[PDB]
């Protein structure tokens, strides 16, 4: 209708996976609940995005506890990779090689333990159905059908779902995805170790491994969600931002932020042509030194970003670097100090 | 890439962001269980790959066995002092993903702008390397005007930049938006 509601929302990126979210929610589930029954879901409607074979990070809050927490479950290099491993764009981009150890379902998992108020079948249930019935295929996945058509045609065992007669499903045509509701299904039933180290575990190995990948049984048993206690959070006005730090990109939203937020943009900041056009030369000029710092980050369990970070989320270092952007001129690249090493 | 903003009717909240990277990921499906295989091993930097022009490796993201590759992705969940959530935020969409992100907050906090407005509002990007600031096909000119005459390079995205998917708390409660550059639409009651 409008999409203002008086108790509860779920924005997702396909309509019917909302409503799934919704449903859960009206069903009694937490938001986590809700979160989830809604992922799942956007791992059919839009495949080509997110799934059970990739990774995530969720951020939640606590309006009871007034606590914000971060689930990170984004996959890690499988245990045999190594820094030289490729030497091709394409190397890293396709094939089995190209795949790092899924996290979805682990973060799903450590999510639900920590949050959930539905049994985690009911969380499968409608994807499941969905994915057996076939859906619609909406504007996204069609625009990505298409963006990739010869490989997806080229490909027997990606044609096998994503074609009809041979050609990519295009927009309002029907997709079904039926080993995926079985595979849906098993999860639902068997929990997230069926994936990790139970009854899925073997043939994702083999079906990487054909793939020429190098992901290992080992990999899967060995790997974790893990449980951020305390995530980033810059102070703006009077509201507090919660977001991922590194190896998420918190650290460069927040720097970005705060570089602009002592400009005090308000509706003024875009009246007039004149003041528009400085409040976006500002907003560029921002990203530019929020960018430059960047390529410092890195996994902090591998790489040391401490102070790199505390500089990346401090007010006086934005302050520094807003005080170097020219109202009337952007500048060359080194101007803005971008690092590779500390 | 996908992004989603959930807040349930006792006030908590969960902004997420999921990934397989690339469309299709790896392109490996499994014939047997179905699952598409992520292919987040090209977000890690290569000594050996050279991605842009004079863009160099980032030693601080290169492969090692059990690490993490950097990611864009910045789920954001705000707070007003009052412990009540006030805004549920993220976006897809690769190195734009955290422009995209401190659009829709500038675009709502700063600006003015209900949460429809501020998923729908047209979008800019610079990452600094490349150099170009890439603007989407409807932006005010008169802002085209403003970053030329003080020379940026900027170019017209073919597509879109980014998807967003947003809740905002006001006065009639939960306001919902998802991004039409995708065709999503929110629920709730
Ligand atoms: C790339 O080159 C390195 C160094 O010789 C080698 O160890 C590696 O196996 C190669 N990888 C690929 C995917 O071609
Ligand atoms: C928040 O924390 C409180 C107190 O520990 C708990 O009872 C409640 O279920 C939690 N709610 C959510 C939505 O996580
Ligand atoms: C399951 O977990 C145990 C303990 O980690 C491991 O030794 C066993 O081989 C695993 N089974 C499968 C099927 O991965
Ligand atoms: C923000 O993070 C800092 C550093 O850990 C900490 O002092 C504080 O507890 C956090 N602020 C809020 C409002 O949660
Ligand atoms: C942090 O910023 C200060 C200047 O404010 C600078 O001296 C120092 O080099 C920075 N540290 C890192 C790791 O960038
Ligand atoms: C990048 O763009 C800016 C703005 O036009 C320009 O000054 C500079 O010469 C360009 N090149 C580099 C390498 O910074
Ligand atoms: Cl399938
Ligand atoms: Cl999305
Ligand atoms: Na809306």
């Amino acid at each position: 209708d409008n999409h203002v509601y008086t108790r509860a929302a779920v924005a997702a990126d396909a309509k019917q996976c909302s409503k799934i979210g919704r449903d859960a929610l009206r069903d009694g589930g937490s938001a986590v609940d809700a979160a989830i029954a809604a992922l799942l879901c956007v791992g059919l409607m839009n495949a080509h995005s997110m799934g059970i074979g990739g990774g995530l990070f969720l951020t939640i809050y606590n309006s009871t506890t007034r606590k914000a927490e971060v689930i990170n479950a984004r996959e890690v290099a499988p245990r045999l990779a190594f820094a030289t491993m490729f030497n091709s764009s394409e190397q890293s981009q396709k094939g089995g090689l190209s795949v790092a150890v899924p996290g979805e379902i682990r973060g799903y998992e450590l999510a639900h333990q920590r949050h959930g108020r539905l049994p985690w079948a009911r969380l499968f249930q409608p994807s499941i159905q969905l994915a057996r019935q076939g859906f619609p295929v909406g504007k996204g996945l069609a625009a990505a059908l298409e963006n990739k058509r010869t490989v997806i045609e080229q490909q027997p065992v990606l044609c096998e779902v994503f074609c009809r007669d041979r050609k990519v499903l295009r927009e309002g045509e029907r997709l079904t995805l039926p080993q995926l509701a079985d595979t849906y299904e098993t999860l639902a039933i068997e929990g997230a170790q069926a994936f990790y180290n139970g009854s899925l575990t073997a043939q994702i190995v083999k079906d990487i491994q054909a793939a020429g990948g190098i992901v290992t049984a080992e990999d899967l048993n060995n790997y974790r969600a893990e449980l951020i206690e305390h995530p980033l959070n810059i102070s703006l006005g009077d509201a507090v931002l919660y977001m991922p730090s590194a190896p998420l990109s918190g650290p460069v939203l927040a720097l970005i932020l705060n570089i602009l937020k002592g400009y005090n943009f308000s509706r003024e900041s875009v009246e007039s042509p004149e003041q528009k056009g400085l409040t976006y030369h500002r907003i560029v000029e921002a990203f530019r030194f929020a960018y430059a710092k960047r390529t410092l980050l890195g996994d902090p369990k591998f790489v040391d970003v401490t102070e790199v970070v505390r500089n990346m989320t401090s007010e006086f270092f934005a302050a520094q670097l807003r005080a170097q952007i020219s109202d009337d001129t952007t500048h060359p690249i080194s101007y803005y100090k971008p690092e590779f090493y500390t | 890439t996908a992004h989603l903003s959930v807040v349930a009717e006792d006030g908590s909240a969960v902004s997420a962001t999921s990934t397989i990277n690339l469309y299709f990921g790896s392109k490996v499906r499994s014939p047997v269980s179905g699952i598409l295989f992520n292919n987040e091993m090209d977000d890690f930097s290569s000594p050996s790959i050279t991605n842009e022009f004079g863009v160099p490796p980032s030693p601080a993201n290169f492969i090692q066995p059990g690490k993490q590759p950097l990611s864009s992705m910045c789920p954001t969940i705000m707070v007003g002092q009052d412990g009540q959530v006030r805004m549920v935020v993220g976006a897809a969409g690769g190195t734009q993903i955290t422009t995209a992100t401190a659009l829709a907050i500038i675009y709502n906090l700063w600006f003015g702008y209900d949460v429809k407005r501020a998923v729908e509002e047209p979008r800019l990007h610079n990452q600094l390397l490349p150099n170009v600031t890439t603007v989407e096909r409807n932006i005010d000119q008169a802002v085209t005007a403003a970053l030329e005459t003080r020379h940026h390079h900027t170019q017209i995205a073919s597509t879109f930049i980014a998807v967003v998917q947003a809740i905002v708390r006001t006065a009639g409660g939960w306001a919902a938006a998802s991004d039409s550059r995708k065709g999503g639409e929110p629920a709730g009651y």
